[PDB]
């Protein structure tokens, strides 16, 4: 179990860790969030009291080394920071639970939706599609745009997210137009699985970052990237077993852990009609169609 | 963005464009088979591709083995279409290929913008416009080099004839739609009225009667005449 320590909290700020998130008061003593499951990537996300605009957050792995959450008065937020010196950071570590002033990360142990939010996710890709190398975690926000976002402005803060796009030269082999536009096996299993992201987890992996960071900070680029590759399987005549039947798994989680609220902006009622009702893989994807039923029929 | 009432005239500025419609390129005769069910048997077809500036019609005659052995024929219909459209593009010289193609039905634009995705400056459109190309079909000529046809088959034409030493492109236009509507609401009548006269004739090269000036004015009006009684008809007005 890890530890990542706050200096102090002095703004009023709503604080996420994962899918939890706490009420912290302006000045109130709060230290830092104790019992992190090693094992996992984790997000610590923030959304403050006075602004309830620009959610962000920072993806990290406690593996890759010892971090904690410092406010900037200059900046204006919580900014993740690194230690670099062991004993100087186990010294502030265990003094606070000493203290107290830590909250544990409420895990019931039965629960598994952090593990199947995450399964495929690994910092090493994430630090790829969030260009800052100096740094050992990542910084996400509600604004920032992604490559494709930009194509059609600052490529430091961008999301490079791979680009799908089915009317693309990529997308359609010439001669097979017709056939590459209506059957996107060659795109999804040549192109992009084999080509790109070399294997089905990579792919899983983006897939479910883009959902996570569409979530927690309403990243509309990040949603628009999730449903794209949701897309593009669902619209592939030809899919390995294995893909579809993780697949569904994968969406089960995200559709159940989205609050019901946001189902409006977050939800794309084309993709999510052609996927499950039209598509090749109308039939390959059982739990995430019961679940999409029982709980948004609306939208469908 | 769509073309409409509001942009009408661009159609007749000097940016080369032209109109694909796809109503002919799939035809069949529906009967009954001897068991007593129904099929379908294909005939030849046309896409109808027409730079409305100048008159110039490319009119690609679909032959129907094009279809042998092919399932949903009306969705490949539209594929077959857009692939030609996009060869003749690549058939003519730089300078002739259009900046813009207008389609006239909006299931086109997903299968041509796929097959021009090699001339990325050449703009897809659609339109709000109703216009009356599927009437193509009742022009005697163009019915005839489809029907005939033993091959697929490129046959070039000029839609307006030789108006245009005489009026606009925009008046052109105009008087083709006319003629093509009343051809559509009523074809009887509207070839009626173009041949009633024997001593008017339609050159060798050309698709309509050698009307004089003041014999299309009463042409136009009798087409218009028809076009309105055949509304109220329709509706009881």
């Amino acid at each position: 179990m890890n530890t990542v320590p706050f200096t102090s909290a002095p703004i009023e700020v709503t604080i996420g860790i994962d899918q939890y998130s706490f009420n912290v008061k302006e000045n109130q003593p709060f230290h830092g969030i104790k019992d992190i499951p090693i094992g996992h990537v984790h997000v610590i996300h923030f959304q403050h009291a006075d602004n309830s605009s620009m959610r962000y957050g920072y993806w990290f792995d406690c593996r890759m080394g010892n971090f904690y959450i410092q406010y900037d008065p200059k900046d204006g937020l919580y900014k993740m920071m690194e230690e670099r010196d062991g004993a100087k950071f186990e010294n502030i570590v265990h003094n606070f639970k000493e203290r107290q002033m830590m909250v544990s990360y409420p895990k019931i142990d039965e629960d598994d939706t952090w593990y199947n939010l995450t399964e495929f996710v690994q910092m090493d890709k994430i630090r790829k599609i969030v260009r800052k190398d100096e740094n050992q975690f990542s910084y996400v926000d509600s604004s920032m745009t992604t490559v494709q976002e930009n194509e059609l402005s600052d490529p430091a803060h961008s999301l490079n997210y791979t680009v799908i796009n089915f009317k693309s030269r990529e997308a359609i082999r010439p001669g097979h137009e017709m056939e590459d536009f209506l059957d996107k096996s060659y795109y999804l299993n040549t192109v992009m699985l084999q080509g790109i992201f070399k294997n089905s987890s990579n792919y899983f992996g983006e897939l479910q970052f883009a959902f996570l960071n569409a979530m927690f900070f309403g990243n509309y680029g990040s949603s628009l990237q999730w449903h794209a590759m949701i897309e593009l399987i669902c619209s592939s005549a030809t899919v390995p077993k294995h893909m579809l039947d993780k697949l569904d798994e994968i969406l089960y989680y995200q559709i159940k852990t989205l609050p019901e609220q946001y189902s409006d902006i977050l939800l794309n009622e084309r993709v999510w009609n052609i996927c499950l009702y039209s598509s090749f893989q109308k039939n390959s994807l059982h739990n995430t169609e019961k679940i999409m039923e029982n709980k948004y029929p609306e939208l469908l | 963005g769509a073309m409409n009432s509001s942009n009408y005239a661009e159609l007749f500025n000097n940016d080369i464009k032209l109109f694909v419609d796809d109503t002919n390129v799939y035809r069949v005769t529906v009967h009954k088979t001897f068991e007593g069910n129904v099929a379908t048997k294909a005939i030849n077809g046309c896409i109808f591709t027409l730079n409305p500036k100048t008159g110039h019609l490319f009119l690609k005659i679909i032959h129907t083995s094009v279809w042998a052995g092919q399932k949903r024929l009306s969705q490949l219909a539209k594929w077959k279409t857009a692939e030609e459209v996009s060869a003749l593009v690549r058939s003519l010289p730089k300078e002739e290929q259009p900046k813009q193609i207008i389609v006239t039905r909006k299931a086109m634009l997903d299968p041509l913008e796929v097959h021009m995705l090699d001339f990325p400056n050449i703009a897809i459109r659609p339109t709000e416009l109703r216009l009356p190309f599927s009437a193509a079909m009742s022009i005697d000529k163009l019915s005839d080099v489809v029907m005939k046809a033993t091959e697929p088959q490129m046959v070039l034409f000029n839609i307006y004839d030789d108006w245009l030493d005489r009026i606009s492109s925009y008046t052109a236009f105009s008087r083709l739609t006319l003629l093509l509507r009343a051809l559509k609401t009523n074809e009887e009548s509207a070839k009626m009225i173009l041949l009633s006269d024997p001593t008017i004739t339609i050159k060798s090269y050309h698709l309509w009667p050698s009307f004089t000036d003041e014999q299309w004015i009463t042409i136009e009006s009798q087409m218009r005449d028809l076009i309105l009684t055949e509304y109220g008809r329709k509706y009881n007005v």
